[PDB]
């Protein structure tokens, strides 16, 4: 590419962006069971958030 | 503790005071640091033999040797400083003042 | 830094001469084999603050 | 404290420099008043 | 502390028990960070002899890299069975003397009474 | 490198190649004394490889690719300078001395090194036993200070201790009237402003102080200026020597692996030429450092290591 | 040529960069192959399979 | 993010550093009892090995 | 390997004997059949009690007697 | 010196330091010193100069006044014992002499007076073995020895260390001294956090070796001995300028550099045993131990800059000197301190 250097810090924004939803699958122990948002589960849903 | 020990305890401090305040000559220290080992090998060999502790009457004599070598090493560098000044004078061990 | 290579190989290099109630020459005893027997036996592998 | 920050300062007076060894020698005397109230270690025994 | 742990089996780098415990990932953040301390060892390395730092010795760079991620992998398996330790040792300790961790009474806040110091 | 200790483990020791010819032979005389063609005699009369006169440049001829570099990088000095003006303000006369002396220390090290790698024995001109003796004469022209003298011996003293004197010392004398024929004859028009008494104490510190102190460590052989013009007298002279007296004699493996490990490490020879005693001749500040640095690493080859420059065409560099 | 004096960096040693690259591929293969075998030890002793 | 992700994401950090905390008070309080008494699997210093000691009939009896 | 050898007792025979009698007092103790009999006369050598035992009923290598015919005998050493 | 020669002497001194640390006897503890310093004496007689004799006498009065009071207290040890097992010792009087001797072969303070004599005599690769290999044994055998050691003694000695140390560094420009006052500062880190957590000991013991290790290659690598010439770098070799620099900002103990990594965790140590106002003092001194340092960060890296006309012929030149893992160690000198916890490996 003739511009490579430019994709440094863009993607490496989104790789950083990716690993926090990459970690909040490991921050998932409370996921619909706080006393405050918990729920039953729609049709074609499996998580309430991921 | 015991008399005798205490006696040859007194001797290693005093060769200890002597080898700890030196006057002129590093001979001097030398000869201070191997009546240490004198003294020490004395109140090894009377503890070895009181005990009849048998394996152990090997250990002044081990004691003797590779201090006695400790002591060859020594009379090497006092000959060393006696070639470069004449003398064994400790204070013509200075020059590491700066 | 207490390296155990004599317990690691299984080479005594210096625990003979150790204590006073280890193999003695023509089975010689010490003057407190006795005492330091006993000594050692209660003592062994409880530590040393409990064995104090 | 107080009475020990004084004694320092006393201490200081006769020691020289002079206002610097007031403050120096009271803040320590009142470190062992305090540690003396307190009941601060200075070589603690290793408890943990 | 652990030192009559490691006294009836000496100069064990990884005992047996260790094969217990699950190894690090090979996409571990820690390797990761041991091998950018190689990637760094081999631009210093190109540096200190005015070799052009990114260009000069891949070979030798690849070998920085290889050797810190290969003793770091390790020293990673020593760090969890350490730990694994010392939390087995904590636990076993905490077992078999429950009069010395007694389960303390929850008490809710209702009961618990706190001075309001005012801020104003 | 390529000669370390592991090679003295190996067998490689320096005295199977220590013969009779492995001989340092040094040449010394005046300004125009002419023994500068008899000592290239000398190179094809004993097969011994001959070194020529370290001037400004011989650390460009030796590195690099061999031509010599702008006198920014390379000395900071000039000898038709000096020529002109020895007096001067901005002190070209201890600037060039030093520079010479640091260029004759890396020749008698080039010297030391190949008599020592290969045993074959090296014709000097002019080498760093024989340096001094143009200081003091300068020295006592006024042309330089006291405190230069000063650096001057401090360096020598820290430097000239590490290594061992000539084989052979050979003295041209010509007197001071026949030094002006040749220098006037010769065509330099910077060169003929050098005046009668610089000439003379060269000479005097030569015959007085040079000589009587190598002839306790080496042995001297001393021609006139007619003498000196055969080769073959020299030559009968240098082989019909008894060498009995210097401290090439007790000299085992282990003192030539010392001196050989010394002599290859050139940061090392060339250590303490540059002692931070501040002396204003010598001292340059931070910016003209700088800048005079910076303009060298843009230099072609200089940029990296030797074997690493794509300027100059070196290939294979990423698997290097 | 450019030197005047061959350097002893002018050619790549070939011994040297072929017994780099080896030993690093020894070590890569060698590391796979032990967290190979441990992942194995470690569901063959916990029972994760 | 969500509200409901950051609150359940905010309570399971919570949990792990609670725990985390009430493990290092632990870590305090057991390492507190196994140095006073010695009894535990730390600090357990070394004494002579018992298997050094010579059990064979010695030249004299009384011992 | 022979013309040196014959050189070096030309010029140093003390060496020669050194290293021959040295060489000699490594390897013969490990050539000679009576070495053995050294390590089982330093064993049967009585320094100390030979301590009894307490007959618990089956031990029949033990002798009750020193002119018994069971026992570690010395007849090798008395006749060689 | 003899190469082969050399290299079975250097075999000899890790004999020594490895007799010291695996032997369960103390016989062999004393031989094992006595072997190590047999061995070292040549080592600073590398160069034959008479600072090398005077300071191989003054380490070998020393060591061997240290090695005769380590045999009077194993001598104690059998009277008031019977036995010869390396462990806690059944006197404090044998307790305080193994202490004492122990802290004079690691040169702590008071007797700290022979450490920046002995390393200003002795070469750069000599004073580096002299400040990271003899460190090993005696801080083995006060590993093994801590159920007998006094906590007064060993802090009384730790902060004497660490202050003289402080204070030593102010006046001096000679690069071995103020790494030997460093060694001093650091060996009463070290033993401040004995009696706590040893593991924390050994890990202060492989940080200082490291940043050691990469101060004297650097200090081999420039032919520098003193302030005024490690001041030349930044000319020669602009690499090397910084690399220092940032190691010995490490060895003053600040972060994000693995040099703060000892200390902190050693005040993590005392803080848990109830002791706020000793690391408090300690590591205030080691601010001090800033001061002096960084004001040698500010002569390198910055303002007395000035060069000489010779330093021009240098520039044709590289190193070919053997910079052995100083990349290596000038990267585990300063960015290990993401990986603390692998502190635990020392256990
Ligand atoms: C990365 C950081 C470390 C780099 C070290 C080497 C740097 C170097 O050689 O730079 C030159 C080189 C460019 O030089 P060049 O073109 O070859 O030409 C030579 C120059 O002309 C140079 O000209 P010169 O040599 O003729 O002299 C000029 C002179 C000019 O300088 C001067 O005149 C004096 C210096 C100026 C004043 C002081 C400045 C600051 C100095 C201290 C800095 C400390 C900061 C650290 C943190 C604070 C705590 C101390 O000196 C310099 O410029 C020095 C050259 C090096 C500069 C960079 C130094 C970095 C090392 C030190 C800091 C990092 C380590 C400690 C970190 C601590 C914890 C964070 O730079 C690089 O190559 C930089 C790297 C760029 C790409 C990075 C890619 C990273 C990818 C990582 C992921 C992939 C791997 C995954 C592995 C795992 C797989 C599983
Ligand atoms: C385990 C702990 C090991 C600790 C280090 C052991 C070696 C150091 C002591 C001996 C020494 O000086 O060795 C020289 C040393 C290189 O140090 P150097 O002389 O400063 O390097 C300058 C240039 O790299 C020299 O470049 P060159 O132009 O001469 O040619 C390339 C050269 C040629 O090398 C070869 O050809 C090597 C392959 C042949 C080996 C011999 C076969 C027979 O390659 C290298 O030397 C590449 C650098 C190798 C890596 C150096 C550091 C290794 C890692 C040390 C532990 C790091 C732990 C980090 C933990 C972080 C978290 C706590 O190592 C080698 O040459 C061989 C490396 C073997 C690595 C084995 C790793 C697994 C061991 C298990
Ligand atoms: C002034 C800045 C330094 C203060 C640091 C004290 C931090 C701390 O935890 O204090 C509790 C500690 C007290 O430790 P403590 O908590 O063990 O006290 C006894 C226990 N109680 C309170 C339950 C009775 O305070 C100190 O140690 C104060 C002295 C600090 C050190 C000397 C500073 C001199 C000036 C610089
Ligand atoms: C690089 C490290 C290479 C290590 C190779 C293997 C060495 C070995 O077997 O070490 C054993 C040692 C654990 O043995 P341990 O009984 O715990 O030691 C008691 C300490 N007084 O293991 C360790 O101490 C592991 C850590 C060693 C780190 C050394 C370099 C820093
Ligand atoms: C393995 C068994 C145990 C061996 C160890 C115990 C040996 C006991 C004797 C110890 C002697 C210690 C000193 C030895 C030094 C040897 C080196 C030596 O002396 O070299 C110099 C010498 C040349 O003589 P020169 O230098 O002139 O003497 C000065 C006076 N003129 O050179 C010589 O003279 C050559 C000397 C070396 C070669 C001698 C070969 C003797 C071979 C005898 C038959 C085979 C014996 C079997 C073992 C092999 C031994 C090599
Ligand atoms: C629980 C932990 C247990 C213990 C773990 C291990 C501890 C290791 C302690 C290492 C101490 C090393 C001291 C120095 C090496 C000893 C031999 C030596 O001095 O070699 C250097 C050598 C000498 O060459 P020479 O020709 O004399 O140079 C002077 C100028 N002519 O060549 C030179 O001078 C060349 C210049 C570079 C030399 C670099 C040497 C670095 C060695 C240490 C590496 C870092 C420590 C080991 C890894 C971490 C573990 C702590
Ligand atoms: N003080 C000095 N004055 C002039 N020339 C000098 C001095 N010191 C050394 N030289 C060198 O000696 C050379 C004269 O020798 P030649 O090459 O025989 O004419 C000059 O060209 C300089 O390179």
């Amino acid at each position: 590419r003739d511009h490579w250097i430019h994709v440094l810090v863009p993607v490496g924004f989104v790789f950083g962006y990716y690993l926090d939803r990459k970690n909040d699958e490991k921050l998932a122990a409370f996921r619909n069971k706080s006393l405050l948002y918990k729920r039953e589960l729609k049709p074609q849903e499996e998580v309430t958030w991921k | 503790m015991s008399l005798v020990y205490m006696n040859i305890m007194m001797a290693f401090t005093v060769s200890l005071t002597g080898l700890l305040m030196y006057r002129s000559h590093l001979m001097s220290s030398l000869l201070c640091l191997e009546g240490m080992m004198l003294s020490l090998f004395i109140l090894a060999t009377l503890m070895i033999l009181n005990s009849h502790f048998t394996l152990a009457s090997m250990m002044p004599i081990i004691l003797l040797v590779f201090a006695a070598c400790e002591a060859a090493l020594g009379l090497s560098l006092l000959v060393m400083v006696s070639n470069t000044y004449g003398t064994d004078y400790v204070q013509n061990l200075n020059l590491l003042q700066c | 830094p207490f390296f155990d290579v004599q317990k690691k190989l299984g080479v005594d290099l210096d625990h003979w001469m150790t204590i006073q109630s280890a193999e003695q020459p023509h089975r010689i005893p010490a003057r407190c084999h006795a005492f330091e027997k006993e000594w050692i036996e209660c003592a062994h592998g409880i530590g040393s603050i409990r064995a104090e | 404290p107080l009475n020990y920050l004084i004694g320092g300062c006393a201490g200081g007076l006769t020691l020289g420099i002079g206002a610097a060894a007031c403050a120096y020698m009271g803040l320590t005397a009142a470190l062992v008043k305090m540690g003396q109230l307190e009941g601060w270690k200075v070589f603690a025994e290793p408890k943990v | 502390m652990m030192t009559g742990r490691q006294a009836r089996a000496p100069l064990q780098f990884l005992p047996d028990e260790a094969r217990s415990l699950p190894p690090p990932k090979l996409t571990d953040p820690r390797l990761a960070y041991i091998g950018f301390l190689g990637y760094c060892s081999g631009l210093i390395d190109n540096a200190i002899r005015r070799r052009p730092v990114l260009s000069a010795g891949l070979h030798r760079q690849f070998l920085y890299i290889t050797s810190f991620v290969f003793v770091g992998y390790y020293l990673l398996k020593r760090q969890d069975y350490m730990y694994a330790v010392r939390d087995h040792d904590m636990f076993s300790y905490i077992k078999s003397h429950p009069e010395d961790f007694p389960e303390k009474d929850k008490k809710t806040y209702r009961e618990v009474f706190e001075e309001f110091h005012p801020v104003r | 490198l390529q000669y370390g200790p592991l090679a003295y483990i190996l067998g490689e020791k320096t005295t199977k190649k220590m013969t009779e010819n492995s001989k340092l032979i040094t040449v010394d005389g005046n300004i125009c004394s002419g023994k500068s063609k008899l000592a290239k005699e000398v190179a094809e009369k004993l097969g011994l490889k001959h070194f020529p006169e370290a001037g400004i440049h011989y650390a460009d001829s030796t590195t690099g690719d061999g031509k010599p570099l702008p006198v920014r990088f390379s000395g900071n000095c000039s000898l038709e300078k000096f020529y002109d003006d020895p007096k001067s303000n901005d002190g070209n006369s201890y600037r060039l001395q030093a520079w010479l002396y640091a260029s004759r220390l890396l020749q008698y090290a080039d010297a030391l090194e190949h008599l020592l790698s290969t045993g074959q024995g090296v014709v000097l001109e002019r080498s760093i036993y024989s340096d001094f003796v143009f200081l003091e004469a300068m020295y006592r022209q006024g042309f330089i200070r006291k405190q230069c003298v000063d650096h001057y011996n401090q360096v020598k003293k820290v430097t000239v201790c590490e290594y061992l004197p000539p084989h052979v010392v050979i003295y041209v004398d010509v007197p001071v009237s026949e030094v002006q024929s040749r220098i006037q004859k010769k065509g330099n028009p910077h060169e003929m402003k050098i005046t009668s008494a610089y000439l003379q104490d060269i000479e005097n510190v030569y015959k007085g102080t040079f000589l009587p102190e190598m002839s306790e460590k080496c042995e001297v052989l001393q021609y006139s200026a007619w003498e000196a013009e055969d080769a073959e007298k020299v030559v009968e002279d240098i082989q019909y020597l008894k060498y009995d007296k210097g401290p090439w004699l007790d000299q085992d493996d282990r003192k030539l692996h010392n001196l050989r490990m010394l002599v290859q490490d050139k940061l090392e020879v060339l250590n303490y030429t540059s002692i931070p005693v501040f002396l204003p001749e010598v001292t340059i500040g931070a910016h003209q450092s700088d800048r005079v640095f910076q303009e060298f690493t843009e230099l072609p080859g200089r940029k990296y290591r030797a074997g690493y420059n794509e300027d100059v065409g070196d290939k294979w560099i990423w698997l290097k | 040529k450019f030197y005047i004096q061959e350097p002893p960096h002018g050619s790549p040693n070939w011994l040297k960069v072929g017994l780099t690259l080896g030993t690093s591929a020894f070590l890569w293969i060698y590391l796979i192959k032990q967290h190979n075998e441990d992942v194995l030890e470690y569901k063959r002793r916990n029972g994760l399979e | 993010d969500a509200p409901e992700k950051n609150y359940e994401r905010t309570m399971a950090i919570l949990q792990i550093e609670s725990e985390k905390a009430e493990l290092r008070l632990k870590e305090l309080e057991v390492r507190r009892l196994m140095r006073a008494k010695g009894d535990g699997p730390w600090f357990q210093y070394p004494t002579i090995d018992k298997a050094l000691i010579d059990h064979s009939p010695k030249a004299t009896p009384d011992n | 390997v022979a013309a040196f050898l014959k050189n070096v007792w030309a010029k140093e025979p003390v060496l020669v004997a050194s290293f021959a009698i040295a060489g000699l007092a490594v390897i013969l103790p490990t050539l000679s059949p009576y070495t053995k009999y050294s390590l089982m006369i330093n064993r049967a050598t009585p320094y100390n009690y030979p301590v009894p035992l307490r007959d618990d009923g089956n031990m029949p290598d033990v002798p009750s007697h020193p002119q018994d015919p069971q026992g570690p005998s010395l007849e090798w050493l008395k006749r060689l | 010196m003899n190469p082969i020669i050399l290299i079975i002497i250097l075999m000899t001194v890790m004999l020594g330091t490895i007799i010291v640390m695996i032997s369960t006897h103390w016989l062999l503890i004393w031989i094992g010193f006595e072997m190590n310093m047999l061995a070292i004496i040549p080592i600073m007689m590398k160069k034959h100069n008479p600072r090398a004799t005077e300071a191989s006498t003054k380490y070998f009065l020393t060591q061997s006044t240290a090695s005769m009071l380590l045999m009077m207290a194993i001598i104690i040890n059998l009277m008031f014992s019977g036995q010869w097992t390396v462990m806690k010792l059944f006197n404090p009087m044998a307790s305080m002499l193994m202490t004492m001797a122990l802290a004079m072969k690691l040169g702590m303070a008071p007797f700290h007076f022979w450490v920046p004599e002995v390393t200003q005599g002795i070469p750069l690769s000599s004073g580096l073995i002299l400040l990271t290999w003899q460190k090993l044994a005696p801080m083995s055998v006060l590993y093994q020895i801590l159920p007998s050691i006094n906590l007064d003694l060993i802090l009384t000695l730790s902060i004497l260390s660490i202050t003289i140390g402080g204070w030593g560094g102010l006046n001096q420009t000679q690069l071995r001294k103020i790494m030997a006052y460093s060694s001093i500062a650091h060996m009463g880190w070290m033993t401040a956090v004995l009696l706590y957590n040893p593991t924390m000991t050994l890990l202060n013991l492989i940080i200082y070796i490291i940043m050691t290790s990469t101060m004297f290659t650097l200090f081999m690598a420039n032919s520098t001995t003193t302030t005024l010439s490690l001041s030349h770098t930044w000319n020669k070799a602009p690499i090397m300028t910084i690399l220092v620099l940032i190691t010995l900002l490490s060895m003053g103990g600040l972060p994000p550099l693995s040099g703060f990594m000892p200390k902190w965790m050693i005040i993590q140590e005392m803080t848990k045993n109830d002791s706020i106002i000793l690391p408090t003092l300690m590591a205030i001194t080691a601010l001090l131990n800033l001061y002096f340092y960084m004001r040698l960060t500010y002569s390198t890296a910055l303002t007395m800059f000035p060069s000489t006309n010779n330093m021009k012929m240098k520039w044709q030149f590289p190193t070919t000197k053997r910079m052995t893992l100083l990349p290596t160690m000038t990267v585990l000198s300063t960015m290990l301190l993401p990986l603390t916890p692998i502190l635990s490996i020392l256990e």
